[PDB]
RNA sequence: UGCUGA
DNA sequence: AGGACAGCGTGTCAGCAATA
């Protein structure tokens, strides 16, 4: 639904790299370069953003 | 002051005993109760 | 923390207590604290020529 | 749209910058809490069209 | 086409796109073509097929007084749903969003205009209102048709929905394609139970299933009798009637016995048992009394008049026509064509009897077709319209039989007197599923016709519109031969997608490329084209010997006898027309040419089907490259390569579109299904439909019963490309987890799995359930005063602060067992009833819908409360991978006791490595490496089956990917022990795999009973789980308890924990019934013998007493010897 | 009666 | 007395909806 606040395996905080991730992808950067530029070194964190599906943007479209 | 939001009009209707359950400004027949400010306690675990 | 649309509201009070990362991970103070033994590499023979 | 229990969970996993060495553990059943063992924060936000 | 723009490898840059949430301009179009067979069938059934159905509808003439009245139905029209009468306001339309909030049927109005005449000169056209027929969602008689995704969101709909279902009481019944034998094609069968039909019948016969314009079906069997004679069995109204052939052939055609005989001996004009048996059919039963067409019709009329229930003023010759029109060969209008078709079915029984032809297996898809939702709907509509006519005129004939002259004053008051019928009958077929009909509709099944469509996941829902049920009766059979997965269902049914228990082999699913035909065409210029091509009409001059000629058939109608050296060219020419869309050949005609040799192969001949219910599938037509469509029977006589370099010059007539065309939609979502053993991949298909996922986007609107939701789903980093064609990320199903294949705990053995505790506390696989309960309070009362208004009498100590003055919990409040839940108020008396919450689980009220009565006039009697129950992964919950590797959660291993890797990481799933050796799921070991490589490189690899060969391996590919990231080829990273702190001697295999969470939780399957509802009849624990619920001991278990010789344990358990009673006996006379208690000392006295001191107590069960009572209920006596 | 679990 | 035949039979294990 919404970005998890902390990576499940480690506990690293990834809930503040969602908008930065989206901004570096709009600038032309690959998902690899983008996840690198955010400080997500170990692949447990990289999967937390790489495979996130933002469904809070589709629920926030039906009437109040 | 029990408020109910319409199904697609979203007008606040206050209903009581002995009166029908239609909505004003439209005629729909489904109305959702409203959330008031009441205190509830949740644990962060 | 969340996302809102016009007319939507959040209102709450949070209480923070002390605790150790043993009874819940939220209280844990480190991303990771692991360690690794220092590797050792030895060339038994002089490698050369591509 | 975010539930109450899910909001409480998400709020538990947010790290606070208070140093835990100036505080103390809440005694069992100390629901109220005092300056000695608790910190309180408030989130009150409403979304409106500009 | 329609399979172009299919993704070549999956992508991940669609999520993280600046336009993710913007509703799109038009709907998806690949998801739409899934329920297309359910909607395009109904579209015909309700507009173009309804006119045809009413057109048959013989005018219902009957006698009133001394008068004969005729009633015909000129048109019938079904209208979109709408507010009942005008008694409502501001919007005539009615959208399916409601009737899900309220619990009601989306039903449109069916009205016809009857025309009643008295001898045909006095007539008036009245327009009666027949009733209400349910409507499909996007079906052209629905209000959500032609709405873009953005306008489909302002009505509360899915923005990606394809309806193809009905809403009967807000439950979304999903009537599914049943399997029928075939239509308008004679199937020669060898069934040994046929010789019991009479004295001299054999186990040979050709069956035909006839359907006329999708409104009528009938089954006729031509049986061979040992004498060489053929009989005809027809069924009218569920009764089987046997007519010798010859009676039928002479009636249908005014031809001599010579041209007729010359017809049934067309290809075997040298055989002499046949020539002799044909003559016996014509003479033995027809020169016995009837030799002109009329006398045959007259004799046939008299015998059958009683059971065809014909009009009394009908000549017998007219009653015969009624039988031929309504019972034999419904499909053909002519009687001359009906003769030629009965003659080819006989010419075929003679070949099956003489072993010149092979029996057609009824269980091969070659000789099978599907029953769509529109065929069932119209075939029920037509029958109910006929029944309505019959009932209105029953009322007519029964009321007065009185001087209709002035009775034309109440004619409408008469028709309305029985027009009160057609509504409830229709809802039974949809709400219950079983069929109550005078004729079973030529179906063979009367239950399970419609089923609940449940949105547990979007992979459970999408599989209800691609299911095909062999039949509900085959679930009860000793022999298992309709469960064989024959090689003729290649490309039409998925090998893997079948339920894996009692429904195995019986409930199949269509492949992704397969499709049902639903269009109806003219097919009138085809018989005139076939003659230009080289066919010679049935009338004559074949130009050869009738044995070197193929019998041409086109939809039940025998065009006739294409020469044997012109049949191949004709079939190829017809196939080229359909491919290039020339002539008017439908793009989907099946040109079949079953060759003839001297061997007992299937009966020869050129068939040409174009009917609206066959399955077809696309294949790249080589030599034209034009994407032909082939059918189940046309596919058996053609070579279809799969991969290129498998195409040859003479061989390989066609080629398949994609290599994975054979697999279903769900079986195309399993990653690397090629490297797992098959019982596993079939298991994956049944476990992906029980997964807790994201079921839909519109909460607050559904008011279902249960609805499982996963909080934070992710999209697989390794997934087949088809996962991206039908965007399945609009609805995700699981989460990516770092799995290590290690034996470390002692709690992960024998199918159990370990979950890190910090991963579980950081939100791994959290979930919820939505229990919506519809409280309609018209219960607790009957038609009296309104005892029903939600409400609180002021100050009730019972609801002091749990309700909010309308007897409904607060939105957001937490509910626990014993909490107030609602409060009605009988308005007249003025008394409230708190109605407490009794579930032994904690939830939070999240919404409450107040519903009206459909005329906007309801009075606070019905409500719908939705509770939210948090269901996070506990111990005892079932998890699964995408490869059939299910397993409960046995431990939550502390995060500091987990084996950490040299990179600092720590797995969050521990999977014992012993599930691989016996289950051979090598696809999990490849998914781990593919997902680790994906997470490392930010990529997204595809797990499409059949993309990686022996030369290009998957392990080579993904090990190179890993070694290019600094990890090691074989996917093993070396861990440390989180308990001893030492580097384990073995390097562990770790990776990223996609886990689903199953819907079966220990919280829903746990029971403890001590004492509780004792069943009154037997004084035993009640059972179930909702009450205390006991555990039946059983006859199998007492045997084991006495093997151990523990008699007292078996005594204590049964007697003391079950029915232990303390009855009294007349010790002298040994009767349980005899002892008696005085009305209030209360000393027992025997009724049979007046002795009061004989009575003494004996320990006995209640079922023992119940059995003594039951035996007395028959005059039997149980005399028991007391000691 | 349609489902589901071993 | 050679049959013809009509006639009974069973069928592991617990849950839920829902409705007769
Ligand atoms: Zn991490
Ligand atoms: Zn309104
Ligand atoms: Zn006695």
């Amino acid at each position: 639904m919404i970005i998890p606040v902390r990576c499940f395996t480690c506990g690293k905080i990834v809930g503040n790299k969602w908008e930065a991730y989206l901004g570096l992808l709009q600038a032309e950067y690959t998902e690899g370069d983008a996840l690198d530029a955010l400080g997500l070194k170990r692949y447990c964190c990289r999967r937390m953003l790489l495979a996130h599906v933002d469904l809070i943007e589709k629920l926030l479209n039906y009437a109040p | 002051p029990m408020i109910y939001i319409c199904g697609e009009c979203h007008t606040e209707n206050e209903i009581k005993s002995r009166d029908p359950i239609r909505c004003r400004e439209c005629g729909y027949r489904i109305m959702y109760k409203k959330r008031t400010k009441r205190l509830v306690v949740f644990d962060a675990r | 923390i969340a996302q809102l649309r016009p007319g939507q509201e959040i209102d709450l009070l949070m209480h923070c207590v002390k605790g150790i990362g043993k009874d819940h991970a939220k209280f844990s103070p480190v991303a990771t604290a692991s360690y690794r033994l220092l590797p050792d590499i030895t060339l038994l023979e002089p490698v050369e020529g591509e | 749209i975010v539930q109450d229990e899910i909001l409480a969970h998400r709020l538990g996993l947010i790290p606070i910058h208070a140093d835990p060495r100036l505080f103390e553990y809440r005694n069992q059943g100390d629901e109220e809490g005092t300056e000695i063992d608790t910190l309180q924060f408030r989130l009150q936000v409403r979304c409106t069209r500009n | 086409s329609r399979w172009r723009n299919l993704p070549s490898g999956p992508s991940l840059k669609h999520l993280t796109d600046p336009s993710y949430g913007i509703p799109r301009e038009q709907q998806k179009a690949a998801l739409q073509e899934l329920t297309r067979a359910h909607v395009e069938s109904f579209n015909y059934a309700v507009h173009e097929g309804l006119g045809l159905a009413v057109q048959a509808i013989p005018p219902f003439e009957f006698a009133f007084k001394d008068e004969r009245i005729s009633f015909t139905i000129l048109d019938a029209v079904i209208s979109p749903p709408t507010v009942p009468k005008g008694t409502i306001c501001k919007e005539a339309n009615v959208y399916p969003a409601e009737c899900r909030g309220r619990r009601s049927t989306y039903r449109g109005k069916l009205t016809a205009d009857i025309n009643w005449a008295v001898n045909g000169i006095s007539k008036g056209i009245i327009k009666q209102f027949l009733g209400y027929v349910p409507i499909m969602v996007k079906s052209k008689l629905c209000n959500l048709r032609n709405l873009p995704p953005q306008a489909l969101i302002e009505h509360h709909e899915e923005a990606e929905e394809m309806g193809g279902y009905f809403i009967i009481n807000g439950i979304e019944k999903v009537i599914r394609m049943l399997i029928m034998p075939r239509r308008n094609f004679p199937i020669a069968m060898i069934r040994p139970k046929w010789k019991t039909r009479g004295p001299g019948y054999t186990q040979y016969g050709v069956s035909m299933h006839c359907v006329r314009e999708e409104h009528s079906a009938v089954n006729m069997n031509l049986h061979y009798l040992e004498n060489g004679t053929v009989m005809l069995n027809f069924i009218y109204r569920k009764e089987l009637f046997f007519l010798p052939l010859g009676f039928a052939l002479k009636a249908l055609v005014s031809f001599s016995d010579y041209q007729i005989f010359q017809e049934l001996i067309k290809g075997k004009e040298d055989d002499s048992f046949l020539r002799n048996s044909v003559s016996q059919m014509l003479r033995i039963v027809m020169e016995e009394g009837c030799s002109t067409q009329k006398q045959v019709l007259n004799y046939l009329g008299e015998c059958f008049r009683v059971k065809l229930n014909v009009p009394d003023w009908y000549p017998n010759e007219q009653a015969a026509e009624f039988l031929f029109n309504q019972c034999i060969c419904i499909h053909l209008k002519s009687n001359t064509e009906k003769f030629y078709m009965l003659c080819l079915m006989t010419r075929k029984l003679f070949a099956l009897a003489k072993g010149e032809c092979m029996e057609d297996n009824p269980d091969s898809l070659v000789n099978q077709e599907v029953l769509t939702p529109g065929q069932l709907f119209l075939m029920f509509l037509k029958e109910k319209l006929e029944g309505w006519l019959v009932s209105i005129k029953i009322a007519f004939d029964k009321k007065a039989q009185k001087t209709s002259v002035s009775m034309n004053t109440d004619n409408l008051m008469r028709i309305f007197t029985m027009g009160i019928d057609l509504t409830k009958p229709f809802e039974y077929l949809f709400a219950t599923g079983n069929l109550r009909s005078k004729t079973g509709l030529g179906l063979l099944q009367d239950s399970g016709l419609c089923v609940v469509a449940d949105k547990l996941n979007f992979i459970r829902y999408l599989s209800h519109f691609r299911c095909v049920h062999r039949g509900a009766d085959f679930a009860k059979m000793r022999t298992t031969t309709v469960r064989r997965l024959l090689p003729e269902s290649w490309g039409f049914l998925c090998p893997v997608h079948t339920p894996d228990g009692e429904p195995c082999g019986l409930m199949n699913h269509l492949t992704a490329v397969c499709e049902v035909v639903t269009q109806f065409v003219y097919t009138a210029s085809i018989p005139a084209l076939l003659c230009n091509l080289g066919v010679t009409p049935i009338d004559g001059a074949p130009h050869r010997s009738y044995s070197e000629c193929y019998p041409v058939l086109l939809d039940g109608v025998m065009v006739g006898w294409v020469d044997k050296d012109l049949a191949p060219g004709i079939a190829d020419s017809l196939r080229h027309f359909k491919v290039l869309r020339e002539k008017r050949i439908p793009p989907w005609m099946e040109v079949v040419l079953i060759p003839m040799t001297g061997k007992p192969s299937l009966y020869p001949g050129l068939f040409l089907f174009t009917t609206p219910c066959r399955l077809v599938r696309p294949v790249q037509n080589l030599a034209l490259g034009k994407e032909e469509l082939i059918g189940t029977m046309e596919q058996i006589f053609m070579n279809v390569a799969i991969f290129e370099d498998e195409v040859f010059a003479g061989v390989t007539t066609h080629q398949e579109l994609f290599p994975h065309s054979l697999l279903s939609v769900i079986a195309n979502f399993i990653p690397f299904s090629d490297h797992n053993q098959s019982p596993r991949n079939m298991y994956q298909c049944q476990m992906g439909k029980q997964t807790m996922g994201f079921p839909l986007l519109t909460y607050q609107d559904r008011s279902d019963n249960k609805l499982y939701r996963l909080q934070t789903p992710q999209s697989p980093l390794v997934r087949p490309s088809m996962y991206d064609y039908y965007d399945m990320d609009n609805y995700p199903i699981g989460t990516n987890a770092i799995v290590a294949v290690i034996s470390y705990t002692g709690y992960d053995m024998e199918d159990a799995m370990i979950v890190n505790k910090a991963s579980w506390e950081r939100g791994f696989a959290h979930g919820s359930v939505y229990k919506s309960e519809f409280i309609d309070l018209s219960e607790k009362i009957k038609q009296g005063d309104s005892s029903l208004v939600f409400g609180i009498k002021p100050g009730d100590p019972r609801v002091l602060q749990k309700l909010d003055d309308d007897g409904l919990p607060f939105i957001g409040a937490k509910l626990q067992y014993g909490d107030p839940y609602y409060s009605y108020l009988n308005l007249n008396t003025g008394e409230s009833f708190v109605m407490y919450y009794k579930s032994k689980e904690n939830c939070v009220v999240d919404n409450i819908k107040v519903c009206s009565n459909d005329t906007g006039s309801g009075k606070f009697k019905c409500v719908c409360i939705t509770m939210r129950v948090p269901r996070n992964p506990t111990i005892g919950d079932k998890f699964a991978s995408r490869h059939g590797q299910k397993g409960i959660l046995s431990r939550l291993w502390p995060a500091e006791d987990m084996p950490f890797t040299e990179s600092g990481m720590v797995p969050d799933i521990l999977f014992n490595p012993h599930g691989f050796p016996s289950r051979m799921t090598i696809g999990m070991l490849i998914e781990s490496m593919a997902g680790k490589s994906a997470a490392l490189h930010g990529l997204c690899h595809d797990a499409t089956p059949f993309i990686f060969s022996e030369e290009n391996s998957a392990l080579e590919y993904f090990g190179e990917m890993l070694k290019a990231a600094g990890y090691n080829f074989y996917g093993t990273e070396r861990l440390y022990s989180g308990i001893s702190g030492l580097e384990l001697e073995a390097d562990i295999f770790i990776g990223v795999v996609y886990y689903q969470r199953l819907r079966h939780m220990v919280s829903d399957k746990f029971q403890v009973r001590t004492t509780g509802a004792r069943d009154r009849v037997t004084n035993q624990p009640i059972g179930g789980r909702n009450v205390q619920g006991g555990i039946r001991f059983g006859e199998m278990e007492r045997d084991a308890l006495l093997a151990h010789g523990t008699s007292f344990l078996l005594h204590d358990r049964l007697f003391n924990c079950s029915d232990r009673s303390v009855a009294h006996v007349c010790v002298k006379c040994g009767s349980l019934l005899s002892p008696l208690l005085e009305k209030p000392n209360r000393k027992y006295n025997c009724t049979l013998c007046s002795r009061s001191d004989t009575i003494d107590t004996v320990s006995v069960p209640y079922v023992f007493r119940y059995f003594v009572a039951e035996l007395a209920a028959m005059n039997i006596k149980v005399k028991l010897d007391v000691v």
